[PDB]
């Protein structure tokens, strides 16, 4: 059945390295959805972050349409091994670092639907660039991104769309797995842009880091102002005793410099 | 190719709610369309309403707004405003490029309706002595101001040949036009069949001549 | 408050190329790419072209595909186009519309400029040849003021004496010359009792030409 | 089944010489299947009572294209979860006091997908902390009063004492 | 404690189609999936679909795949079920009930909801139509049509319609020695018929 | 398709202890079924007992447990209760959907058992002229509430009465032309019929 | 169309192995263009830093061009997997 389905596809010519066919010749649109996994290793000092998501495409290829009206056949059939299927070229274009997950068994899931509908699912761990401002540092709050385009493809060809219904979302474990921040915020936008090559499609999704507070409490402030104050008990030994004095202000003012070190 | 539709021209009274709508030759204007609405002053001062995705200029009302009523793209205007009254083309993007609207000549009422004054006019003898053959069509004091001139020569209408003026404002708030079929005089003699008939707000009016 | 100002109209010969500018102001120059669109009598709006200033990069339609040629100046904030090739399909008016997004491609109108109008005409000054409009055999009446260049040229009925009633319409821009007709309503039993001569005067020329209407 | 680790951060298989499977076909048709695997996975951790805590870390196991109507996952029926003998000699920092064999089958988007997960809990191990934490704060607070026993004039030696217990505990905790 | 209270009960004419509701407190809602069981009367339990309210996620039973449509409301702690194309066989009580683990799917019941009763109908007012029945103690029977011993029985649903019979011994001395009649009113119809049970 | 099949009823006396089965058609139960009990009290109160692997709902008393005793799913109440008497379906998974049983109305006694009397009615003359024959077959007096109706037919669910013996009603349709038969009531045992 | 103009040019005899032809032998003139991306990591102690940048080579290969003149054709043709070509 499956099989037989797959073998019918590919029995004809069709070749993977051309575009899918539409009707008004227009591009292919490749809705977009995106579930962050995990985002971890927040580094300031080189301005990256560490985020291991699942991209989820989907798009049109009528090439691979079976069922069409179907109601007879399964709704739709997965892709196995050995049947090569065009697919948008996208990347990363702020991904310094990137691994597909190939345990055992490669993690990936291509679904062919009747009508021809491809579901395109896949883990990718991602190190991503992410400019950060530290004006207020202990209390501050970052913006981090993940820029998703074809890069061959330009506007003529392909098209990017965030799903319409919750295109990105989280697994419910990941502000556990993130101790240090507080993700309060998530955006889904566009950033296509103009460049010496043509026009391509992008898409952006941005969360927002607020840093957590009570560390800086207890390992800055609290002990700066335990050091401030001990500096204070110096004012009530008698001038004649000035050791005392200067061990308490020298001490404290060493230590501060140490502390901000 | 590619051809993008709106209507000719469209009325509403201060206040009202008018809607303009932009369709597409290729099929049902999608997202990936990003059509844009421009706003057009007498002039030629152009601004921007709506385009791209759900985006819009700085500074464009509230009252102004997009969306895809059925097949094709729409702007409707909630409240419409005296000054309201100008030119709206809609843009359609199609795949690399942008493709244009006839416009819409939206009208916030002002004045009662005027249907235009045709008239039209044979070659004079003093240029027909020169091989070449004039027919002039004058329309004066229509409103609101958007007409649309047709020519037929003998029962068969004219592609080419044919020049139409755009609706002039006059000093009476009302609208004129005119328009030149250009024949040659041995052409002007071999027929005796010719028609200049002008539609304004529906209807028609025609001026025939032999 | 952000400007986009262009250059000044423009006459040139055919086969000649011409230049026109567009300067921004009010806003960060390199942060928003550049549409161009031409605007003719003849057709529709089309669109031209689009450059990226920060970018140096460009698109343009298929139909412009050398006729255009789309530059930017960063340091004066000035957007240009170049027009190869000019003839007479290129007399139109020439707007620069900036796109809406910041740093990146919106698809979407900001604001446009004045607009620049180019006329292409390989035409030396030509008085006009004025031909009057008598109705076929309220009457109206007109005169055709036909073949001239360059514009304007003004018309009167009875050297002022009737205004009731006069329409001078838009000219037309046909064979590198130009061509309009202006009308006058009078009540028909008047005429031809009544002498009717339009004035019609091209300065560009010294030309003065009394036409009396008649049948 | 392409099974894979649903929380795993990193993964290596051994192919050493030659790569480390096993693969049986019994003759009903049974199928065994044995591989090595290196893994990094997150454990999300909870320091409330940091110096003496214990920790849960999990493996979770599941299939990544195939739903529930296609292949279904259960724990092996007799000691699904086994440790090799020299395991707790390899971890020195903690103790591997309980394991637990569970299921995590959960319903996405996309389907529902059976899933496994085996759980060890750790047990932060208390000798270090007791020398390199606990005792050594006594051993500084006690400092701190033997400054009491100082003539009331010689407030030099008292400060001295105060100060510099108090600057080492700073350091200390740092 | 935990609830889950559904809509009210509902009476909707064939080819309409109307939306039932289970509201979830004492718990986090987001954190355990939503069942739907249809009981009818004709036949058993069947399970329609399940919807896991963190997620959006859902999956039907063949059967009610286009039939039934599974939705969630996380802002009011809600489970919707919308129901297309009502028809006859879609008379039935409907009832929500909750998947036993968190933040994951266990295959094991928790709370049901009070159920929801929809009635789908297309018939108007009907006057009862009522035929004596007869064969110590005699036993005599009343059967009422298409709308000491005082048993009433529960009432079928013949064609579309309703039907109930009326059982009640008396001693065989007072009948037919007396007349044994029956009353058969109904309030929707303002028809009330009596029919004497003669031997 | 696929079929699940409980008794259609079982008794039982406060402290004993009663078993309910359920059996799937295509084979043996298996974990895979991952078998469901489900308690009905009357007016329609659904509780999960049993399920998933080997977990539990929240406050199923302990004397509940289930097991794969044979090749079918079991429910052992180890020391049944008063409130104990409802009825319980079970539920199979088989690959992607829930499939549930018949029911098991679990009796546990509290009143000594009564035989149902039953009296069968033949159709009217009223009836015979609209054309269309109709039987009735009243069964009074009886407990606990299980009977079985074996005569087109239409029997009524089971309804406790003012003595506490439920009662119920038969129907057996027919057409005037058919019409131109006996009732028999098995219960817990003996046979009452009627012709 | 873009599919066969492809299979034209590869279903002659065409060697990737080989260095583009030249009109007088000359070399093979390579166009680069050079885009930074990001400058990070400038290690001071082992005196290197890391960058990532787009780089963009443009050549002429006689034995590619299918439209010559064009001007009926599509400009240029994205090349697709399975297709070698001298680089
Ligand atoms: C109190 C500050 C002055 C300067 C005192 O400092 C000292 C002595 C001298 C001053 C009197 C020394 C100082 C401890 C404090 C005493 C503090 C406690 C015993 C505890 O905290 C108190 C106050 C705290 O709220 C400030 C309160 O939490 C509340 C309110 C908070 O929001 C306002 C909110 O977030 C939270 C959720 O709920 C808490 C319940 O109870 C204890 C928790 C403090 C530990 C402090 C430290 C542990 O390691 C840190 C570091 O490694 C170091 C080198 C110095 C330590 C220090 O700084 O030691 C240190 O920072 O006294
Ligand atoms: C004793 C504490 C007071 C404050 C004394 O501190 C000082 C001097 C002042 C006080 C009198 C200083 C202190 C050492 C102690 C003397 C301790 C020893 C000589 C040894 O330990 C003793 C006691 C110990 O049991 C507390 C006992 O183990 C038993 C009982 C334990 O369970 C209760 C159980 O776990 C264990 C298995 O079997 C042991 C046999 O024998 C020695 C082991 C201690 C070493 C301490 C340290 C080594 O590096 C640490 C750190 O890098 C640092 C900076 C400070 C050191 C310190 O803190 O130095 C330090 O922490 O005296
Ligand atoms: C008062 C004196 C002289 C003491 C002496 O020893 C002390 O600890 C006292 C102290 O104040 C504190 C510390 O700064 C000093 C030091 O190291 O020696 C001296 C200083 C000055
Ligand atoms: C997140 O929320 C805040 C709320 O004030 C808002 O300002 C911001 O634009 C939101 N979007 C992003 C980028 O997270």
């Amino acid at each position: 059945s499956d099989s037989k389905i797959l073998a019918h596809l590919f029995t004809s010519g069709y070749d993977f390295r051309v575009r899918p066919p539409t009707d008004n010749g227009g591009p292919v649109v490749v809705s977009v959805n995106m579930l962050l996994r995990t985002i971890s290793k927040i580094d300031v000092v080189n301005m990256e972050y560490s985020a291991q998501l699942t991209l989820r495409e989907s798009w049109i290829d009528k090439r691979l349409s079976y069922g069409v009206k179907g109601d007879g056949q399964p709704d739709f059939v997965i892709l196995t091994v050995g049947h090569q299927i065009w697919m948008p070229d996208t990347f990363f274009p702020n991904e310094k670092q990137a691994y597909k997950h190939t345990i055992d068994k490669p993690n990936v899931l291509i679904r062919i639907h009747n009508d021809g509908t491809v579901l395109y699912s896949v883990r990718i761990s991602l190190v991503l660039s992410c400019p950060m401002y530290l004006q207020y540092y202990p209390m501050d709050v970052q913006q981090c991104s993940i820029d998703l385009a074809s890069y061959a493809y330009t506007t003529k060809d392909i098209e990017y769309l965030w799903k319409e219904h919750s295109p990105l979302q989280l697994k419910v474990g990941l502000s556990s797995s993130l101790p240090s921040f507080q993700l309060t915020n998530t955006s889904t936008t566009y950033c296509t842009s103009v460049t010496n090559t043509g026009i391509y499609s992008c898409l952006r999704t941005t969360i927002q880091l607020k840093r957590e507070f009570s560390f800086y409490l207890l390992q800055l402030y609290i002990p700066s102002c335990m050091l401030v104050i001990v500096s204070w008990v110096s004012f009530w030994f008698d001038r004649t005793a000035i050791p005392a004095r200067v061990t308490l202000g020298v001490t404290t003012l060493l230590t501060m410099t140490a502390q901000s070190a | 190719q590619a051809v993008v539709t709106q209507e000719s021209a469209l009325t509403t009274s201060p206040g009202e709610t008018v809607t303009l709508t932009c369709r597409s030759s290729t099929g049902a204007v999608t997202t990936i369309n990003f059509a844009n609405w421009v706003q057009e002053k007498p002039d030629h001062l152009f601004t921007g309403l709506i385009g791209g995705i759900n985006n819009r200029a700085p500074g464009v009302p509230a009252r102004f707004s997009g969306s895809l009523i059925g097949d094709k793209a729409a702007l409707t205007i909630t409240g419409a405003q005296t000054e309201d009254e100008a030119i709206y083309f809609c843009a359609l993007w199609y795949s690399n490029h942008w493709v244009f609207g006839g416009g819409t000549k939206l009208t916030v009422l002002g004045q009662p309706k005027s249907s235009p004054s045709v008239t039209l006019f044979p070659p004079s003898s003093e240029e027909l002595e020169t091989n070449k053959a004039t027919l002039v069509c004058t329309i004066t004091d229509f409103y609101p101001g958007v007409v649309t001139v047709d020519w037929k020569v003998d029962g068969t209408p004219v592609t080419q040949g044919m020049e139409t003026t755009q609706p002039s404002k006059q000093s009476n708030n009302k609208y004129m036009a005119s328009s030149y079929l250009t024949l040659t005089a041995r052409a002007w003699e071999r027929h005796s069949s010719y028609s200049c008939q002008v539609t304004h707000e529906g209807h028609t009016v025609e001026k025939s001549l032999s | 408050e952000v400007q986009l100002q262009q250059s000044g109209p423009e006459l040139v010969r055919p086969g000649a190329s011409m230049k026109i500018s567009c300067k921004a102001s009010g806003y960060s120059f390199t942060g928003y790419t550049m549409n161009w669109v031409k605007q003719s009598h003849g057709k529709n709006l089309e669109w031209i072209g689009l450059i990226n200033p920060y970018n140096g990069g460009t698109s343009y339609n298929q139909k412009f595909k050398g006729k255009a040629t789309l530059t930017v100046d960063k340091s004066s904030s000035t957007a240009y186009m170049e027009l190869l090739s000019l003839t007479s399909e290129d007399s139109a008016v020439y707007y620069c519309a900036r796109d809406g997004d910041y740093y990146r491609y919106g698809r979407y109108f900001d604001y446009w400029g004045q607009g620049t109008t180019l006329t292409v005409s390989s035409a030396k000054t030509t008085p006009p040849s004025v031909y009057p409009l008598a109705p076929g055999s309220m009457v109206t009446l007109g005169c055709l003021v036909k073949g001239y260049f360059p514009e304007p040229v003004t018309v009167t009925w009875n050297s002022g004496s009737l205004s009731s009633g006069v329409h001078t319409f838009p000219a037309v821009l046909q064979s590198d010359l130009y061509t309009l007709s202006s009308s006058v309503t009078v009540p028909s039993s008047t005429w031809p009792s009544e002498t009717v001569t339009c004035n019609v005067a091209h300065p560009a020329s010294s030309t003065k030409v009394d036409k009396k209407i008649v049948p």
